[PDB]
């Protein structure tokens, strides 16, 4: 079952860059595209993310794009920047400037149809494709504009294939412009209709573990990712590896989606870690358990006491007894059953995986369906209504031949959204 | 001589069929490319064994099996495991992608553009046999194949082989070793459809399978390896009828005659016993008495219940090892005044007993202890249906919210056939209450 | 933190221990459908109890005995007892007793009432309270439901002053092991007025009901005895004592009663556990012979009681199986 | 108690002992079901497909 990555625009370049320089050591890969490494474990489902060529060479099933050449050119000369086919080097000159309607109707729709030419060349070589992943931000305008674009085209071409997302979310902790509640609003709009699982990682969340937890002063776009590459490469060790529990995009979406416009997760992690900083000290598996469900330890900057999960996904990885990651995962079920939906039966469902990731001896990722996700939403939607009330800053969008009321459908259904998580909230 | 075909579907169905079919070559004494040196006829002939195995002029002994699954990962590990040589390329078929834990998209998407060639398998197989008298199927509940496809196939026998009759193995869902969320659906959805077409089912709950590996084989985790090698056990106990010299349940139809007396309830509760560990240092041999009382300890069931709280419909006592019938009445008759066994009134109250003197076999290196006598009991008790109730109240929790069911109907199927599937079942749990109280 | 549930609003006895268990400040009641439970104080009607015990990483634990009902209703006690070899044909702490079907074993009931007939003795039964057959099964026919005929005590113990009736009230607990707890504070239901050997007709002393009953509260506070008292008087009026007297007699037909139906309804090796507190009904004639009345498988307890009860209850049959971070009971051994 | 119908041989015997006595659809419809769900995903399908072209 073979994945096709695409990387849009200037965050989803890089995240997606670090990501494929993350998993690559993790598989045994090295920047020449050829294997090193010890266990045979990394190479068995290796062709779900990487293409095989003559002399055992590896390369990354990936797409990168963007509507201006100066990320992806720092990804080309970045450490594994060889290692990805240039062909995939999909790419425009004129940028989108922050623009989800350049992205998406104007200087986007310009470039789409090359984008679709190398994703269809890549599904050919597929002996059973089964998805689709993006990853992008949804504040700028061409991973947000275009993004959703492509997610669009995408499904009309390959409307029996699963759309998965990593979805960075704006933060005014972490802005690069005041329209990115316009941006976010507009693609949100995009990601309930047109994707099975979509990954929320608040760029609000990320500072916030920098700041309070790791003691960064002043977090970069690269602490930042250091977090995403490290989250990245947990929720897809179950599709990476071999395994029994979620080891495809769709029996995730099966497991995870009760409700098909409510799959929208909340990642986490532990141990939380800095860049550089060096643990000595190995957790035990009741420490993995309770870091791993402790709010300061979520990728989106949501309460989930403020909420209740209605599906689970964990992933420990290392080498442990996984007898006692049952009987943990069973006593954070049984002592807090009341953030657990009582109509869905074993909900949790957990997963191990002997190769820990690098750096640590062990480690947990979470997978959370929580209807706390609302506040990541409501959030945006206040930003979003507290210039659209005055019509702020609509003039860039207006210009590209956008009308108002488009906003105020976006606006309508993400609202709507809202409700919705609400409404199983109270259930 | 009259032959059994026996089909593994879904990953749970192969996997066990990989145990027992191995299980079947160690007590015929049949090696892994097939050689049967003890038997003396070559290319062919009718014992007792043949009922499991065609032959080759070769002198190849090939199960009577067809292995299928939507994903060909599972199947693959067979056609090159160690049994490799044993089967050939017909008999096993795999598909491009599985059925995602979802009955419909295994019964009807996906199920719909393979069900001609399977048949066709089975019928390969059918055309070799002088005296056809049915089908042993081997499938999970939880799974989109084990479910889905299963009941679409069950279907299709009655009409190409109405007069043949199927048996069932089922693995019933449980959360420590559950795959899906939505197990629960796939479990009601194939039961309701294939209940009309099964004839006779053996339950086996991977809860009490679980247990029993880690109360007696002292297992902290227990793989499928360790479930699975555990229930051919089992299955083995309940076929040996039909894959040796006897007088008790010698074909299919008996079983039905002998352990379903009403169509519908056809599930009869099986209970194995002695389960030892290999590796308990010092070991004392358990007698007929202690043996056959075990019978009736839910801990030794295959499905968690009490069915001191039921009523009984009939009761089979299957022995392998050294047994005869003095120590069996006597076990019999002192159980009869310690325990609860209440008969229904239109039954009588008794035992019909088999007795092989072969011991059960063990797999070299498993994780079973070699045992004098053992005995499995095949018993139609009311208390079974505490099953179907834990599963239809996880399937009301659910459906009411009406989660994951967009799933399912984005397969082409109604929301009416979950409430369709549901009545049957809540009919089911009063066909059992009728009978039992 | 244990957790629990509670599925029976009606329970004066267990709404006390829900109480109690809370402030202990290490139980946590849960919503009534939520599965994750250590404890479960179920219902008094289909008790799901195929439900329980199939929640990993739980041991749970119900104030129910599956199948407990066959010595809690008045036409299965009767069955029980005449077919069960334990309590035989006639045992004599047993009235004489059969089981009648509204238009069973009506022919056999008139055979001994015949002998009652033709001997002169007395022959005065209750199913209401009579000393003819057919203006008796004129009555149960009348119902609609299944009702036991039984011999009727003619010669009860009569409390002075007053010459009153009375039944004794004892509770007992069976936890999880099946040990059989007697607690020590028993009540006697008293009659304030006096019992009247010629006319049946009049039940307000015959029957010795708490609500009948409410000469209310003329000789104890609220028709209600305890065994201090009790004592006290059969010291004074008869020269002997309460446990001699009687209570060798009432732990005796509980421990008879209990471990008949042992083997039925034990949870020793099941996959869950049970406890049950029960409410066993006496009858003591004038020779001091006590007899069974019935068995309660919902019993209330008093008022002065439910304190000192309802904390022993947590004490050895939840505490027991859940503990935390001399004794009230009798425990009849077997 | 009564034991009945002994039947011996040498890899085993069976008997019966007795303590008290006691007191489909056509290949046709099938194809209509298969098929009828097939339509309902070409609907479905396509009314996709007619939302993203608008
Ligand atoms: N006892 C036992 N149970 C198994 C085994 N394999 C899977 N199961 C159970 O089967 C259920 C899921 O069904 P599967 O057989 O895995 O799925 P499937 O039949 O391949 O169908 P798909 O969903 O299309 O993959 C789970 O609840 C598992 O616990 C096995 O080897 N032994
Ligand atoms: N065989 C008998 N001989 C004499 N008196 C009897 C009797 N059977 C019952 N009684 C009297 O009738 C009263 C009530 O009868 P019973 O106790 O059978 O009804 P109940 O079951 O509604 C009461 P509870 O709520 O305590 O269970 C008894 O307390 C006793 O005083
Ligand atoms: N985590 C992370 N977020 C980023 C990065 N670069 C931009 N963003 C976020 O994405 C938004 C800007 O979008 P951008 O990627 O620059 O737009 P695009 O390049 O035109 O698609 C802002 O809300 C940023 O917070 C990055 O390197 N890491
Ligand atoms: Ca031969
Ligand atoms: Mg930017
Ligand atoms: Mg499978």
């Amino acid at each position: 079952r073979e994945i096709v990555h695409i990387q849009a625009g200037q965050c989803g370049n890089q995240i997606g860059a670090k990501f494929w320089e993350v998993i690559s050591d993790e598989h045994g890969i090295d920047p020449t595209g050829s294997y090193h490494g010890d266990s045979d474990l990394q190479l068995e489902r290796i062709n779900v993310y990487y293409n095989e060529a003559t002399g055992n060479k590896y390369v990354p099933r990936a797409i990168l794009v963007d509507l201006e050449p100066g990320t992806m050119d720092s990804v080309r000369s970045g450490p594994f920047g060889q290692i990805f086919r240039p062909d995939n080097f999909v790419f425009g000159q004129s940028g989108a400037g922050n623009n989800w309607a350049k992205g998406h109707y104007t200087e986007g729709a310009e470039l789409v149809d090359s984008v679709l030419d190398v994703v269809r060349k890549e599904s050919e070589s597929c002996d059973c494709l089964q998805g689709f992943q993006l990853t992008h931000s949804l504040g700028g305008g061409t991973g947000s504009g275009m993004g959703t674009l492509l997610i669009s085209k995408i499904r009309e071409e390959y409307p029996d294939r699963i759309m998965n997302t990593f979805s960075v979310m704006p933060s005014p902790k972490v802005s690069d412009t005041v329209v990115e509640p316009y941006n976010a609003t507009l693609s949100v709009h995009q990601l309930v209709e047109n994707t099975d699982e979509t990954y929320c990682i608040d760029n609000e969340a990320l500072y916030d573990i920098c700041f309070r937890t790791l003691k960064l002063t002043t977090p970069t776009y690269g602490d930042l990712n250091h977090l995403v590459s490290a989250t990245m490469s947990g929720v897809t060790t179950c599709l990476r590896f071999p395994g029994q529990l979620n080891a495809d995009l769709r029996k995730l979406a099966v497991n995870m989606v009760p409700f098909p416009r409510l799959h929208f997760f909340m990642p986490g992690f532990a141990p939380l870690t800095s860049r550089g900083s060096q643990q000595y000290r190995a957790l035990t598996v009741p420490e993995l358990t309770q870091q791993m469900f402790d709010s300061k330890n979520m990728m989106a900057a949501c309460d989930p006491r403020h909420g209740r999960y209605l599906t689970v996904a964990a992933i420990f990885r290392g080498r442990m007894s996984m007898k006692e990651v049952d009987e943990q995962m069973l006593n954070v079920q049984n002592k807090n059953s009341s953030y657990f939906v009582e109509w869905i039966p074993n909900n949790v469902k957990t997963a191990v995986c002997d190769i820990p990731p690098r750096g640590l001896k062990m480690s947990a990722t979470f997978i959370g369906n929580s209807t706390a996700i609302q506040e990541l939403f409501k959030r945006i939607s206040e930003q979003f209504t507290a210039m659209f009330r005055r019509k702020a800053f609509l003039h860039w969008y207006t210009g590209e031949g956008m009308d108002e009321m488009e906003f105020t459908e976006a606006e309508s259904n993400m609202n709507d959204l809202v409700s919705e998580y609400q409404q199983y909230q109270d259930a | 001589m009259r032959e059994c075909i026996s089909i593994h579907v879904g990953q749970a169905g192969v996997q066990i069929g990989n145990a027992c079919w191995e299980l079947y070559c160690l007590e015929h004494g049949i090696q892994p490319d097939g050689q049967m040196p003890s038997d003396k006829t070559i290319g062919g002939g009718d014992d007792s064994f043949n009922t499991f195995f065609s032959e080759t002029g070769a002198g190849k002994h090939v199960p009577r099996a067809v292995f299928v699954d939507l994903e060909p990962t599972v199947i693959d590990e067979v056609r090159t495991g160690t049994y490799r040589q044993l089967f050939h390329p017909e008999q096993l078929i795999t598909g491009k992608e599985d059925a995602a834990n979802n009955y419909a998209r295994g019964h009807y998407t996906i199920g719909k553009e393979i069900i001609d060639l399977v048949l066709d398998r089975i019928r390969k197989l059918a055309d070799q046999c002088t005296g056809l008298q049915g089908f042993l199927v081997f499938h999970s509940f939880g799974g989109g194949t084990g479910s889905g496809f299963t009941s679409l196939l069950m279907e299709r026998l009655s009409v190409d082989y109405g007069k043949k009759s199927k048996l069932e193995f089922s693995i019933y869902p449980a959360p420590q070793v559950s795959t899906a969320v939505v197990e629960p659906y796939n479990s009601i959805l194939t039961t309701h459809t294939t209940l009309e077409h099964s004839d006779c089912a053996f339950m086996v709950d991977n809860e009490a399978i679980y247990d029993i590996c880690r109360r007696n084989l002292d297992i902290e985790r227990p793989t499928y390896t360790n479930l699975n090698r555990l229930i051919s056990q089992i299955v083995s106990s309940i076929t040996a009828s039909l894959r040796f010299d006897g007088a008790l349940n010698v074909d299919l139809t008996e079983f039905q005659t002998n352990l379903v007396p009403y169509p519908r309830i056809h599930f009869p509760l099986a209970t194995y016993a002695p389960v030892i560990s290999a590796e308990k240092a010092y070991h004392e041999q358990l007698s007929v008495a202690e043996i056959t009382n075990a019978c009736f300890e839910p801990a030794n069931q295959m499905v968690k219940c009490d069915p001191r709280h039921g009523k009984y419909m009939a009761c089979c006592l299957l022995y392998r090892g050294d047994v005869v019938p003095k120590d069996v009445n006597a076990a019999i008759a002192t159980i009869k005044t310690k325990r609860s066994i209440q008969f229904v009134d239109w039954c009588p109250t008794g035992f019909k007993v088999g007795i092989n003197y072969q011991p059960p076999t063990v797999v070299p290196g498993g994780d079973l202890a070699k045992v004098q006598r053992a005995v499995c009991m095949l018993s139609n008790t009311t208390a079974i249906a505490e099953a179907w109730a834990r599963l239809d109240h996880k399937f009301d929790l659910m459906y009411a919210k009406r989660a994951f069911v967009h799933w399912y109907v984005g397969e082409g199927m109604e929301e009416g056939e979950f409430s369709e599937a549901r009545e049957d079942m809540a009919a089911l749990e009063k066909d059992y209450e009728e009978v039992g109280v | 933190m244990y957790t629990f549930v509670v599925r029976d609003e009606n329970s004066s006895v267990y709404a006390e221990v829900s109480r109690l268990l809370l402030a202990t400040g290490q139980w946590k009641r849960l919503r009534k459908d939520n599965p994750r439970f250590n404890l479960m104080l179920g219902e008094r009607n289909r008790l799901p109890f195929g439900r329980l015990g199939h929640e990993p990483g739980l041991v749970q634990l119900v104030n129910y005995y599956r199948g407990a009902d066959k010595l809690c209703r008045k036409a299965s006690l009767v069955k029980l007892i005449k077919t069960s070899p334990e309590l035989s044909e006639s045992c004599t702490w047993f009235p004489e007793s059969y089981v009648i079907y509204p238009t069973d074993e009506r022919e056999v009931f008139l055979a001994a009432y015949n002998r009652r007939r033709e001997g002169r003795e007395g022959n005065v039964w209750i199913a209401l309270i009579s000393s003819e057959a057919s203006e008796l099964l004129d009555f149960i026919d009348e119902q609609g439901q299944v009702h036991v005929i039984q011999k009727y005590l003619e010669k009860p113990l009569l409390l002075e002053p007053g010459h009153r009736k009375f039944d004794i009230r004892s509770w007992v607990l069976v936890d999880h092991l099946y040990n059989i707890y007697l607690y020590r504070e028993g009540v006697l239901r008293t009659s304030s007025e006096p019992y009247n050997s010629a006319n049946f007709q009049d039940k307000t002393c015959h029957l010795t009901n708490h609500c009948i009953q409410k000469n209310y509260g003329r000789y104890e506070e609220g028709n209600e005895m305890f065994f201090e008292e009790f004592n006290q008087y059969l010291m004074d009026a008869l020269n002997t004592t309460l446990e001699n007297s009687i209570l060798l007699q009432i732990k005796h037909i509980i421990r008879s009663c209990l471990m008949c139906i042992e083997p039925a309804i034990s949870t020793k090796h099941l996959h869950y556990q049970s406890f049950q507190l029960f409410g066993f009904d006496f009858m003591v004639d004038e020779e001091l012979k006590v007899w069974l009345i019935e068995v309660n498988g919902a019993p209330a307890c008093a008022q002065k009681l439910y304190a000192e009860l309802c904390q022993g209850i947590v004490d050895v049959a939840i505490s027991s199986v859940f503990p935390l971070a001399t004794s009230i009971f009798i425990k009849l051994h077997h | 108690m009564e034991v009945i119908e002994l039947n011996k041989c040498t890899s085993g015997q069976s008997f019966e002992v007795i303590l008290k006595p006691p007191s489909d659809p056509s290949l046709e419809e099938i194809q209509k079901k298969l098929e009828a769900a097939e339509e309902r995903r070409k609907y479905q399908e396509a009314e996709l497909l007619k939302h993203l072209a608008e």
